[PDB]
């Protein structure tokens, strides 16, 4: 599950609805430890 | 992330030589449809 | 509100503490206490008529540099507080000005 | 050439209406944009709002829309109105003009630009204080 919001707010150009900034968890090499990460995605690959 | 300026990817094409190319290809196309028939181009229809 | 002190004669280099991000387009004002604010530099290179050629900012080419104001030939009246009004492409419409850097010439 | 001169009541008790005008002399207000500046002691400068030929009273959202912009081209004046005022706004006010410059940095067909306002001609300013006593 991705917790995610819009990146680059209050922008008045054409490119607004793209560039969402999400955050998720992911396992590391130790299977008992987990990891937090920040990343970006375009609009056409995420769905609420 | 983004270092710099949010922009939008695009493509250019030289205007005059594209028009001349379309004017050439419609001259070759008229050999199957008499001399005077209205030829019109249009956008795509649908699909993915 | 922050101070700075430069002795007589030599140059002085002031830069505003807001981190610029994008294409820069800044202004520099000057406000003596009690008097009226005057403009010094607009559009990072230009200059209105009536200002001597001892005031020079930074040309905004090849992104990655800090905007700063350099003055040369300092004198006694150069005591007023300065301002770095800032505009970019990303941060949208601004409203504030920022903290004034107080110049205190000595000699 | 544009010259500025102010007019204010000076000493008004709080929870009232504060109206301060600036007089425009020398030229008209056909293309010039008009702003207002507040300078309170114990802090830096502060910018209030502006207006243009389309008469957009655009306000600072840190001011709770307690102020009203008023222009007059029939008799060449500008007017402020301040409603539901505080005792904590004793400050010299300023009526200065501003021009609009654009800066385009990508393509023009995508709206890939922004606007900036530069304030070149300034007023001498007048002091207006509020006091419960
Ligand atoms: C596909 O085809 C499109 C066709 O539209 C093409 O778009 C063009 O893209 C370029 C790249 O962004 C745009 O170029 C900009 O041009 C403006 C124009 O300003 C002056 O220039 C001309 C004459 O040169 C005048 O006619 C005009 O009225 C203006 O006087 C420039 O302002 C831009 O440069 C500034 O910003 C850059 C980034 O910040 C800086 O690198 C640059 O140096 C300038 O910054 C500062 O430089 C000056 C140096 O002294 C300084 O004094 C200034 O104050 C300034 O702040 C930028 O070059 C162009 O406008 C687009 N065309 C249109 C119609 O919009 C695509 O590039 C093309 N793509 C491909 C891949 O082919
Ligand atoms: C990472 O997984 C954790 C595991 O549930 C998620 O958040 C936790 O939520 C509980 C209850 O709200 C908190 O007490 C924990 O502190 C949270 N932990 C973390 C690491 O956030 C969380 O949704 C996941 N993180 C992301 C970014 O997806
Ligand atoms: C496209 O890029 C080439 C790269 O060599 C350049 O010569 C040309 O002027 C550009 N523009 C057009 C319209 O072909
Ligand atoms: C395209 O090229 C023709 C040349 O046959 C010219 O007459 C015309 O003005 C050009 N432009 C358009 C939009 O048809
Ligand atoms: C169309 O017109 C051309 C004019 O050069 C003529 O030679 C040709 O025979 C015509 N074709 C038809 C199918 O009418």
């Amino acid at each position: 599950t991705l917790q995610c919001t819009n990146y680059a707010p209050n922008l008045l150009s054409n490119m607004r609805g793209e560039l969402k900034q999400c955050s998720f968890n992911m396992t590391t090499e130790l299977r008992d430890k987990k990891q937090k990460v920040y990343s970006l995605f375009y609009r056409l690959d995420v769905v609420q | 992330d983004i270092i710099g300026d949010i922009r939008m990817a695009h493509c250019n094409v030289s205007k005059a030589t594209w028009n001349e190319t379309l004017g050439k290809v419609v001259k070759q196309l008229r050999k199957h449809f008499g001399n005077n028939t209205i030829i019109r181009f249009a956008q795509s229809s649908g699909g993915d | 509100v922050r101070p700075l002190s430069v002795a007589l004669g030599e140059t002085a280099r002031i830069s505003c503490g807001r981190q610029a991000l994008g294409s820069r387009a800044v202004q520099w004002y000057q406000h003596r206490p009690g008097q009226a604010p005057i403009l010094l530099i607009y559009n990072n290179q230009d200059r209105p008529s009536g200002i001597p050629e001892r005031f020079s900012g930074t040309p905004d080419i090849n992104f990655g540099t800090r905007a700063t104001l350099t003055i040369s030939g300092v004198e006694a009246g150069d005591e007023a507080d300065y301002y770095c009004h800032m505009w970019d492409s990303r941060s949208g419409f601004s409203w504030s000005f920022g903290g004034a850097t107080r110049l205190t010439v000595l000699g | 050439q544009v010259q500025l001169q102010e007019s204010g009541p000076g000493l008004v008790k709080p929870s009232e209406t504060l109206s301060v005008t600036c007089s425009v002399s020398g030229d008209s207000m056909n293309n010039y944009y008009w702003t207002w500046i507040r300078q309170s002691p114990g802090k830096g400068l502060e910018w209030i709002g502006y207006i243009s030929d389309r008469e957009s009273a655009t306000y600072n959202p840190s001011l709770n829309s307690r102020v009203v912009i008023s222009r007059d081209t029939s008799k060449n004046q500008l007017s402020l109105k301040l409603n539901s005022v505080t005792p904590a706004d004793t400050a010299v006010y300023y009526c200065a003009t501003a021009r609009r410059g654009q800066r385009i940095y990508g393509v023009v067909s995508f709206g890939e630009f922004f606007y900036y306002y530069s304030m070149d001609v300034w007023g001498k300013g007048t002091t207006v204080t509020v006091s419960s006593a």
